[PDB]
């Protein structure tokens, strides 16, 4: 399901942001 | 009289940031005080980055369009299901909300066209059809334009 | 098995012409047979002309937005109230229907933004607010971005 | 009312078209 793919991609993106901004 | 930690300010500032974000991804800019504008500028950069994420764009376009509300809460719940929180996730959720606006509308234009076509063709059938038949149908308009 | 004068063909061809017109004023082109495409090309020219009618554009933008359906039928009825018919009037009505689609949406984007903001802020209040309070509110995100 | 202005302008436009195309 694209919805789950998107949730997974946004979580990945968020956590990557956090690694760089923290 | 609450400060930044107050639920009042968190909801007020959150609304301004989100509205500004959604308008970025697009009419007039949401009025924002200096500190809030500074946040918005950072969010603009993250939005800019994620807009070039072609896989993500493909998937957002691929989503079933019938109930955008169900999509939003399923994504949101899924994102935070591991019980973890950080600012990166919050901003990515705001980004997704902004893209959902564009997506949702993409359903709207077709539905608006069909609705407005309904009115027009209803008027035509009940008010114009007799006269158009007198012309021999739309082939009459072909003549009219010199074709 | 009806020809151009048949109500069946008048409604079918009228729908194709109108849909093509509305899509002109804007995704993919309505499939049209050769004769119908020839009409559409003429309608494109008239639409092009009327789009440069700045007074008309100003007035369409000025119209009250709450009930586009009432607007459509009032304009349509008013246009033909003298009991006269000609192809120029029919085409101008189709043009107006096309502009109404763009106008109507112009109401939709704001309403979609507000609806989607509602979902997002609802989720934030009930799922994220506690964690955001732990950061000292959105001023925490200011810090996060190095501001 | 802009609605009436528009109906009047479209009627004028239509009838002008008809003068040129007929």
């Amino acid at each position: 399901r694209p919805e789950i793919w998107i949730a997974q991609e946004l979580r990945r993106i968020g956590d990557e942001f956090n690694a760089y901004y923290a | 009289g609450g400060g930044p930690t107050s639920s009042e300010q968190i909801m007020k500032t959150g609304a301004l940031l989100l509205q500004g974000f959604i308008q970025d991804r697009a009419l007039d800019p949401v009025p924002q005080d200096a500190s809030t504008k500074k946040l918005s500028e950072s969010l603009k950069r993250i939005g800019d980055e994620l807009d070039s994420n072609m896989e993500l764009q493909r998937m957002i376009a691929a989503v079933d369009t019938d109930s955008p509300r169900e999509v939003f809460f399923r994504v949101a719940a899924d994102m935070f299901s591991d019980g973890n929180f950080n600012w990166g996730r919050v901003v990515a959720l705001f980004y997704f909300a902004s893209k959902l606006v564009l997506k949702a509308l993409s359903t709207k234009v077709p539905e608006l066209i069909r609705t407005i076509m309904g009115w027009t063709l209803d008027f035509l059938r009940e008010r114009l059809l007799g006269w158009i038949q007198d012309q021999g149908g739309w082939d009459g308009l072909l003549s009219y334009f010199g074709s």
